[PDB]
């Protein structure tokens, strides 16, 4: 229940990756000053799909799959793993 | 040269000795453990030093085709001698 | 006639090799790199599959070095990686490939050694 | 734990398996056994020795070159077990006789040899030592075996109070004088049994299962001063057992009662033998005695070991005692005798 | 020039070179390739379904007469889709000549039994499929001929290791030889000979 | 830099180069080649616990273990932490890291210290050398800040050498005027000099200007004081001003990060905490010491009757002050991934294997975290791999090198914190040679740099 | 296509039919083995272990391995039932003096570093 990282795996230049490139051109950093002592690690995938990972306290974490999103629904999602929903 | 250890095995050239805690010394009990006496680093000290009338000298052993393959030693640096690197015979120019 | 197989050619069931050293070994497949001692370049020519390394240890009696693997002086060769590759798969044995390490070629001016401005000019010969 | 033992290798002939072990009364039944099983996974066996070196000559070929050390020794002799337990970090007593000779009785055999060994191998400074007893070793005994038994594993304790100590109950094997003993009884015509047999219980145990106990006590390191016992899974009457051998080695079987005196004039009478005597008074009274239960001391499971019954491995002792007629025979065809169990 | 090298013979090398033209012109359905080395040995690369005609062909040819066999052996070379290289030594008494004929096969592709050709040709093929794991179809009795009852493997592949898998010993326990993995004391060692300096520069390969 | 190991018999003989032209391309440095020695001495061969006398006793690997699993169930959260060294491979990194992750600790921290405001670790360009090693071979001006690449990173020092002979670069260096075995300019040992070329009151800012292929690189030596931050800072000033005045040039990545311990980058890709600030803040009951020798935390930052445990392969600073050791295995002695100051993610693989009692060091954490209750699911070396992937996908990528820039978010978090420099001089740790030669555990271990130290302090 | 030519069986029914046919023999031949060799071993404990082995390559989909794999049972089978064989070559299925080693992580761990 209690947030500790947030990992994005996002592509170099796969087509399916565009919107969260966008995104950390964008409005990675504002997010970045909203949560300070957040880690947010931005690494990138090999040739398969783009990806967030959200880690929860004593180790438990799971993925969610940004294929093909904008960025407006990466924004989405994000903000709906920081909120306490799904 | 050879000398004892402190639980009284012999050490050989090479310096190999058993240490008190090993067990291997098992291995000699009733019987012998084999060390050769003529330890070579103390009898190749024992030969004299030649000296030579050149700055280079030749050495192969002795013996010609029965020693080993022949070179030649340079005696240029004055507080050295020259070592043969197959014999360890040592060869040197006069001085004083 | 013909029967037309679409299976993958798999042959571990009849070369006679254990279990163990087919499912825990990693075969390495790779151009070996040149010793730096020499300059001759005729041993990187081939290709190279070997094993991984496994434990050895002292002989009691006289000190010697002892195995317990059968596979620590296999080496094969191979005109190409895809050679290799298709042997390995088809012996059933997990790879990795190293891509062959070809040096760059390089621009030699003997008259560089004496320039009137730049910094390429010996000091000795 | 000195470099030069730590475990190497994959538990193999060539291996290195940490073991320094001094087997005492290797060259008897349970020794060849002991030693093969140390030599098996690589260990360093000294094997003492006070018979002719050709008696010794089958324990070579179980270790690796180096692995099997060979040296005299004297039972009466301090100085000796000193010498074969300098380098040891195990040391296994297996010394015994069933019979007493005239320069050793049953008091030199298990209680002043084992103080010995156990002495020594204290002051030496080994750190395991293995001590085999009697199921049925009781201060007050009928016979004089069991009662040596006994004092001998009280004076093991007080010299070596880490001292493990193992205590089976009538091994049988293709060595054995147990299922031999009683197959080769067919010479006399007919089986003489106290009482018949009938009111005797045996909970007989399997070479290798106590070989391997030995081992696993070896490596256990909560057996320090532990005391098992280590019997079959099965308990026979004698007449049910006796009827058993002899039907799978398919002899007739002409059991007959005889008194109690008249087997101790027997065994007298056998007894005055100066090679290895047929039978013994001591032997006859051990043979009619049944076997305790001991159900608080811990036993082979203890130790990761499942028990082989007598069923499985009867047949390759009794196989020998066949005529020509029945050398074939399967070992399912000749119908499990019954057990008294709980 | 003269003292250390080996002669060459001309006559034999032209006299080899016609007949392996002779023979590719007869049997164009299984000839791929045809090759005199230069000391004068004469080889006939072969599709391997021409194994029989072309055997047939030189055994009992009036100009050809090749009525001994006198090796079979097969060779591996793990580089090659067709593993490996199944080799025919024959001799003709008539015209004292020798001729070697070969084709592949892989793990998986029978090769016909030329037991009716040449007799000799039985065991041979039995030390093919023992030492190599080559399958001959129509064999009279294949089964191992040199290695121990119910060994596993072929020793003669360059993938099989040098001291096999098990060894064998007398166990007491079991009162018999048993089989276990191998254990050496001293693990053979490995040497690295090739030298880095190219020998051969008449055998120089493309660059690729 | 790539090697090649030479063994014989079960036993190392000697190191070798092998070439990479985009790292060392034929060579190695002394250290590289000579400190083969140290691996043979001081080494951990059995667990070790602490018997009645406080003092250090042989015991057996379940012993040891089931002790370290009853203090690690005692504690839970900010009472445990661990500090990774600096020859750790990334497989036990992540091991140790989910290990304490079930304990619902985050003191996962390393003994280099890397500034942690504004984008931090969050951006991998941020902690790079972006520019790459083969890139100094296209660059025109390069600027060094507090670094002595001489001693830092000899083969790097000698790609600026090549392209200072071959390409007429132009080197400045900001910090002690050290030997570089090429001319330089000296523009100075005050961090202000910094400000004043963010300024643009300066020449070399002018030159800068001008500079069509710039590189400016930091070394991570000089983000060891108190003021790194503003350091790193200043430095991200001079490359914003660069890519403002200059332009866009493409892709020529002008930030650059040098780093000088093998772990680090991996380290940081994982997201442990870079220098060991969190420790203290909040003094663990239980630590770890990962290979950890640097002395940077004693038993007088930490709490009395603290239980350390050390893991590695050397006795050196770390293990006299643990209550238990865990021997691990030497880097010739796994297969084991290790990330370049360039992010180049590369493989050991095993030559000999550890000697003793030692096993592999994501073996040891696995085996304790089943001994505890905490199973990590991976077995075997492939999942370990596998959870690397999952965590950071570039740690499989085994020769790329080519990844995303993000300067411009980097440097827009990197502004809006203004602390201040410090008025001391820019000093390496590493002044002259005889610094170079003992650094790590396994050179101080080594006779033959001993003997290299002795020449160098005395001719005789 | 993949232009495959085949050893005896056209396609895996051929196949398992020959594998049926391999099974029903050594099924038959194993109660002679016990008795001709003087086993130990029940009649039961020498069919589990035929049972055992035919297991072993249920997993191969490929008629031509099949086929190889059936050719070598037959052979096997040949060398039993002539007594080329000896007790010692019909043992060495059972791996009697061969000590247990673990397949769990920890047991592995404690003895050594192999995988
Ligand atoms: C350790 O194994 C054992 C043996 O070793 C193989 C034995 O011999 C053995 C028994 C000891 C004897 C040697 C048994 C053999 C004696 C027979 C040959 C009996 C023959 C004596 C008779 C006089 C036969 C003639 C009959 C008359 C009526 C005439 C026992 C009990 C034993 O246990
Ligand atoms: N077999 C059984 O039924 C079970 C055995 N017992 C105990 O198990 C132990 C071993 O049994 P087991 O193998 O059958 O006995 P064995 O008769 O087969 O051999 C006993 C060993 O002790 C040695 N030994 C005997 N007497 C002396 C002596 N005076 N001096 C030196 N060495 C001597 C023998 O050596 P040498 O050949 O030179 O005479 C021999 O090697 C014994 O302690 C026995 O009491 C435990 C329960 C029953
Ligand atoms: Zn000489």
């Amino acid at each position: 229940l209690g947030l500790r990282e947030i990992r994005i795996h996002l592509c170099q230049r796969s087509p399916g990756s565009q919107g969260v490139r966008d995104f950390i051109e964008k409005r990675y950093v504002e997010l970045k000053k909203a949560n300070p002592d957040l880690p947010i690690l931005i690494r990138e995938c090999s040739d398969v799909q783009p990806k967030l990972w959200a880690r929860y306290a004593f180790g438990q974490e799971k993925n969610v799959s940004l294929n093909n999103f904008s960025a407006d629904q990466v924004t989405r999602t994000l903000e709906n793993v920081l909120s306490g929903k799904a | 040269g050879v000398r004892t250890s402190p639980t009284g095995e012999k050490v050989t050239h090479t310096g190999q000795a058993y240490d008190d805690g090993d067990y291997r010394r098992v291995r000699f009990s009733d019987r012998q453990k084999e060390v050769n006496e003529n330890f070579a680093i103390d009898l190749i000290a024992e030969q004299p030093v030649s000296e030579v009338g050149s700055r280079v000298i030749s050495c192969d052993g002795g013996g010609g085709a029965l020693g080993h393959p022949r070179v030649y030693i340079n005696l240029d640096k004055e507080t050295k001698t020259g070592t043969c690197g197959y014999c360890g015979l040592q060869f040197r120019q006069p001085h004083h | 006639q013909l029967i037309a197989v679409d299976e993958k050619l798999d042959i571990t069931t009849l070369t006679g090799v254990p279990e163990e050293h087919i499912k825990t070994r990693k075969v390495r497949i790779f151009v070996p790199a040149r010793n730096n001692m020499q300059s001759g370049v005729n041993n990187t020519k081939k290709w190279k599959m070997e094993f991984d390394t496994r434990e050895r240890w002292e002989n009691p009696l006289m000190g010697w070095s002892s195995t317990a693997d059968p596979l620590s002086n296999l080496v094969l060769t191979f005109s190409t990686k895809e050679d290799a590759v298709a042997f390995a798969e088809k012996n059933g044995w997990s790879f990795d490939v190293e891509e062959r390490k070809v040096p760059k070629p390089k621009s030699k001016s003997y008259g560089a050694n004496f320039s009137w401005n730049k910094r390429t000019r010996v000091s000795t010969k | 734990l000195h470099h030069a033992l730590i475990p190497h290798g994959k538990g193999g002939r060539s291996s290195v398996s940490g073991i320094v072990a001094t087997v005492f009364g290797a060259t008897g039944f349970l020794g060849r056994y002991v030693v093969n099983h140390l030599g098996r996974m690589g260990s360093q066996v000294i094997v003492p020795y006070r018979c002719e070196p050709y008696d010794t000559m089958h324990l070579r070929p179980m270790g690796d070159l180096g692995q099997i050390i060979f040296m005299e020794w004297n039972g009466k002799d301090k100085d000796s077990i000193r010498k074969v337990v300098e380098h040891s970090n195990v040391v296994i007593n297996l010394v015994g006789r069933e019979w007493e000779t005239k320069n050793f009785d049953f008091e030199d055999v298990f209680v002043k040899i084992p103080h010995a060994i156990a002495q020594v191998s204290k002051e030496a400074g080994v750190e395991k030592l293995i001590h085999i007893s009697h199921l049925n070793a009781d201060i007050k005994s009928p016979s004089r075996y069991l009662r040596s038994k006994a004092v001998g594993e009280k004076e093991v304790r007080a010299a070596f109070p880490e001292a493990t100590i193992i205590k089976p109950s009538d091994i049988f094997g293709r060595e054995d004088r147990f299922l031999n003993y009683f197959a080769s009884m067919r010479w006399f015509g007919g089986v003489p049994l106290i009482s018949l047999g009938k009111e005797t219980v045996k909970q007989p145990v399997y070479i290798v299962d106590v070989s391997k106990g030995i081992i696993n006590a070896i490596k256990d390191p909560d057996a320090k001063g532990k005391t098992f016992a280590f019997v079959g899974p099965n308990r026979y009457l004698l007449f049910d057992l006796v009827q058993y051998i002899f039907a799978v080695a398919y002899r007739p079987f002409l059991p007959y009662p005889l008194p109690h005196f008249a087997y101790r004039w027997v065994g007298r009478l056998f007894e005055v033998s100066p090679f290895e005597p047929w039978t013994t008074r001591d032997k006859v009274e051990r043979v009619h005695m049944s076997d305790m239960t001991l159900p608080h001391l811990p036993g082979l499971e203890d130790l990761g070991i499942q028990a082989t019954p007598l069923e499985l491995k009867a047949i390759e002792v009794l196989r020998r005692h066949r005529t020509y007629r029945w050398l074939t025979s399967e070992m399912e065809d000749v119908k499990p005798a019954k057990t008294v169990n709980i | 020039t003269r003292p250390t090298i080996r002669p060459r013979n001309d006559v034999v090398h032209k006299q080899l070179s016609a007949f392996g033209q002779y023979v590719a012109e007869i049997l164009p359905k299984y000839v791929q390739q045809v090759q005199v080395s230069c000391f004068n040995e004469l080889e006939i690369f072969i599709h391997p379904d021409g194994v029989i005609p072309v055997l047939t062909f030189l055994r009992d040819h009036t100009n050809a007469q090749f009525k001994s066999l006198a090796d079979l052996t097969a060779v591996d070379v793990p580089t090659r889709q067709n593993r490996f290289e199944i080799v025919y030594n024959l001799l003709s008494l008539r015209f004292n000549s020798r001729i070697r004929v070969k084709t592949y096969t892989d793990e998986l592709t029978p090769i016909e039994s030329s037991v009716t050709v040449y007799k000799a040709a039985n065991w041979y093929e039995r030390e093919i499929w023992d030492m190599f794991g080559v399958f001959f179809a129509n064999h009279p009795d294949l089964r191992r001929i040199l290695t121990d009852y119910g060994f596993e493997g072929h020793p003669f592949r360059k993938d099989f290791p040098l001291s096999g898998y098990v060894e064998l010993r007398y166990d007491d326990e079991v009162k018999r030889v048993v089989a276990e993995p191998v254990e050496l004391a001293q693990e053979f060692r490995k040497f690295d000979l090739n030298s880095p300096w190219e020998a051969f520069p008449a055998y120089r390969q493309p660059p690729e | 830099s790539n090697i090649v190991v030479s063994t014989r018999t079960g036993e190392v003989m000697r190191i070798l180069p092998r070439m990479h032209e985009d790292i060392n391309e034929e060579w190695i440095s002394d250290k590289t080649r000579f400190a083969y020695d140290g691996l043979k001495r001081q080494r951990l061969t059995q667990p070790m616990i602490r018997n009645e006398k406080g003092l250090l006793t042989y015991t057996t690997w379940e012993d040891a273990l089931s002790r370290v699993a009853g203090m690690l169930q005692s504690f839970q959260g900010n009472d445990v932490a661990a500090i990774a060294g600096g020859l750790v491979d990334a497989e036990a990194l992540v091991a140790l890291k989910d290990l304490l992750n079930r304990v619902d600790s985050d003191s996962l921290c390393t003994e280099e210290v890397f500034p942690t405001a504004g984008a931090g670790t969050d951006l991998r360009s941020n902690y790079l050398l972006n520019t790459t090693i083969a890139g100094v071979e296209e660059a025109d001006v390069i600027l060094l800040v507090g670094t002595n690449p001489r001693f830092e990173a000899p083969l790097f020092n000698a790609r600026i050498r090549k392209s200072w002979l071959h390409n007429d670069l132009k080197v400045a260096l900001i910090g002690s005027p050290v030997d570089l075995t090429y001319r330089y300019d000296h523009l100075g040992d005050s961090p202000k000099i910094l400000q004043d070329i963010a300024s643009g009151n300066h020449p070399f800012s002018q030159i800068l200007k001008e500079a069509k292929k710039p590189m400016v690189v930091l070394g991570s030596s000089a983000l060891q004081r108190s003021d790194g931050t503003a350091i790193l800072a200043a430095v991200s000033n001079i490359a914003q001003n660069i890519r403002l005045s200059s332009g866009v040039t493409g892709d020529w990545k002008v930030m650059n990060i040098l780093h000088r311990i093998a772990s680090q980058v991996a380290a940081l890709d994982l997201g442990y905490k870079p220098g060991v600030e969190a420790i203290r803040k909040n003094p663990p009951k239980v630590l770890f010491l990962l290979g950890a020798d640097g002395g940077c935390i004693t038993r007088q930052d930490l709490p009395k009757d603290c239980f350390i445990i050390y893991q590695g392969h050397h006795g050196d600073v770390g293990a006299p002050m643990a209550d238990v050791i865990l021997p691990g295995a030497a880097y010739t002695e796994k297969s084991a991934t290790y990330v370049n100051t360039e992010g180049r993610a590369q493989q050991t693989k095993v030559a000999v294997t550890p000697p003793g009692l030692a096993r592999e060091d994501w073996k040891i954490i696995r085996a304790l975290s089943e001994i505890a209750g905490m199973t990590l699911p991976y077995d075997t070396l492939d999942q370990v791999r596998s959870r690397l992937e999952e965590v950071s996908p570039n740690l499989v990528r085994y020769d790329d090198v080519e990844g995303a820039n993000y300067f411009q978010q980097a440097n827009e978090l990197s502004k809006l914190v203004n602390q201040q420099l410090l008025a001391d001089p820019l000093v390496p740790p590493q002044l002259t040679i005889k610094d170079f030669y003992m650094t790590d555990s396994i050179s101080r271990a080594s006779q033959t740099m001993a003997k290299c130290v002795k020449a160098v302090t005395e001719g005789i | 296509g993949t232009s495959v030519k085949p050893i005896f069986s056209r396609d895996m029914n051929e196949a398992k039919r020959r594998v049926r046919e391999l099974y029903r023999a050594w099924y038959r031949e194993v109660p002679n083995t016990v008795h001709l060799f003087q086993l130990d071993i029940s009649v039961k404990q020498g069919r589990d272990k035929v049972r055992e082995m035919f297991m072993k390559n249920a997993h191969v989909t490929d008629p031509r391995v099949v086929d190889l794999l059936v050719i070598k049972g037959k052979m096997e089978l040949e060398e039993t039932i002539n007594v080329w064989k000896q007790r010692t070559h019909i043992m060495r299925f059972f791996h009697e003096t061969e000590a247990p080693r673990p397949t769990d992580f920890l047991s592995k761990f404690y003895v050594g570093h192999d995988p």
